[PDB]
């Protein structure tokens, strides 16, 4: 065939030296990451729990004997002890990255390093808008918004100190106390212009970013609108890490998912070309489902 | 070697990974050795064929 | 004259089922000039 | 795979130690390179540029091996095909750059550039026309550097002698002609009765990436055909394959600086 024009690729997610028009990217200056890599904020707030396997059991004690007053020689009434069982299950995030040789010799030959944070900080946030919002395609059948769906546990109506001295109510009504608040950090502009009208007081710190004395944490979703404010006990949100994301990069294998203009399988041996496979084990579980409130706008 | 802080050091070269290349007489002076290692980060990230 | 690169995607990241096929993602970048 | 006749494979490059009527080559004799290895002329005669990425294009090929003719039949099989597909290339590129031939890439040639500034000699082999040959180049003030000949035509050559001097004009044993080195082109596109000469110093290649090996065992080779068209996977069916690549670039910097000769 002797067909020396660049390859065209669906979905267009391959790395390429040289445009289709023809133009080579030499010379080519590194793109500057701006903005700041974020955290995962169920990392942040939650409770790790080793886990070796995929799978995790919790025992707990339930129940614990009564007593009675008996009369002297009188026979004493037994009592009994019970016991109940939890567990959670880990699940695999990933992605693959192709790139074709001569781009990452003649183009970017750092390009797989600077992609490492990029994947990290996409798993992260996969991960938190999947366990605390319930949020894209959520693996677990557990999560934050849907333990609060479940309980009903949701004040309607604007910031107020009034409304959110009732949010963290809500929690000790269930003997729980509230130990951090999640928002969107649109909302803050709100927090800030709300102040008790008797002690002249303001409820949220500018400065510490403290909400009536509990620490707040910044969602980056566009989920969670700005309206909307979370509180539980997180101390009650258990997560666990079977397996840090593992890099592999093959140059050989084939990726079925991308096609070649024809309609081919792309083989990296046949085509070469290089690829890099990111995965992570990620494990979720919700240990009290009264353990979390809702205040939303009405 | 001629050290850095000027001393005469000597030091074994590994096997695998050195070899010397002799003039062709029957004399055998030894014309050149050469010594070549993988260079390697730990993390095993992508091609470890360089040396 | 200056000439500015920015990382202007992030890659995505999919949640796979045991053996299901992973699937692939791309960043990107723009250029700017002043 | 589970077919006990050989495996017909399409095309038929595969290696196999079992020929298409069942011989089985067993102690099998090592074959012998019966012609030298050829090398190729535009890097002999041309001028070498350092370069990094630039105008280059991508030569390569795969050879798969049955591993059982990589066992019993011909154990260094692969560390003795590296020289043969370098040659290969070699005369790829020398027949793209110079001949215009074989799907060149690249938009730049001496046979192109030949045939626009029309620096042609229609003729027998002279030593009129040799010398009809080398003013055209001095005409424009540029000096041949060399010749490129069909080693078929030195037949031709021997027959010239100088009737001033009286002697020969072409040495045989040094294969120069009028004090030039000749270059031989094993090639079948240039012509018995075609010369080829030019300033060298003018005709500019590069290398970005030399030869790179790759030998696998767990491709897929789309581009090969099982009997029943499913596409040969090496691991499955217990075969290996090595991968050749190479950049080349190429340059001409003035295209009056080659001439040529041509039966009449």
């Amino acid at each position: 065939s002797n067909n020396v024009k660049p390859q065209v690729f669906n979905p267009d997610n391959v790395m390429m030296h040289e445009k289709k028009d023809g133009t080579l990217m030499n010379e080519f200056t590194t793109p500057i990451l701006q903005e700041v890599m974020e955290n995962s904020k169920i990392m942040q707030l939650g409770k790790y729990e080793p886990m070796e396997g995929t799978e995790k059991k919790f025992t707990f004690w339930a129940d614990k004997p009564g007593a009675y007053w008996v009369g002297e020689g009188q026979k004493i009434e037994t009592s009994k002890a019970t016991w109940v069982n939890a567990t959670m299950r880990a699940f695999k995030l990933g992605v693959i990255l192709p790139v074709t040789k001569e781009f990452l010799n003649y183009t970017y030959s750092q390009f797989f390093e600077e992609m490492k944070p990029m994947i990290a900080e996409a798993f992260y946030k996969k991960f938190d808008e999947a366990g605390i919002l319930n949020q894209g395609n959520n693996p677990f059948g557990k999560s934050i918004a849907q333990s609060i769906e479940k309980t009903n546990k949701v004040i309607k109506g604007d910031f107020t100190q009034d409304n959110i001295i009732d949010l963290e109510a809500l929690l000790e009504d269930d003997e729980l106390e509230a130990n951090a608040f999640i928002s969107k950090t649109q909302n803050r502009s709100l927090l800030r212009k709300i102040v008790d009208p008797e002690t002249k007081e303001r409820i949220y710190d500018r400065n510490s970013d403290s909400l009536d004395g509990l620490p707040v944490v910044n969602l980056k979703s566009s989920n969670l609108k700005r309206g909307e404010l979370i509180t539980g006990d997180f101390d009650k949100l258990i997560y666990g890490i079977p397996q840090l994301i593992e890099y592999k990069i093959d140059e050989t294998a084939q990726l079925s998912t991308v096609k070649n203009e024809d309609g081919t399988p792309v083989n990296l041996f046949e085509q070469d070309m290089v690829a890099l496979r990111a995965t992570m084990h990620v494990a979720l579980h919700i240990a009290d489902d009264k353990a979390f409130a809702k205040l939303v706008p009405a | 070697i001629r050290n850095q802080d000027d001393e005469t050091r000597l030091y074994k070269s590994d096997a695998m990974s050195t070899f010397i290349i002799y003039d062709n007489t029957v004399e055998r002076n030894s014309i050149a050795g050469v010594r070549y290692l993988r260079t390697k980060p730990i993390d095993k990230t992508d091609e470890d064929e360089v040396f």
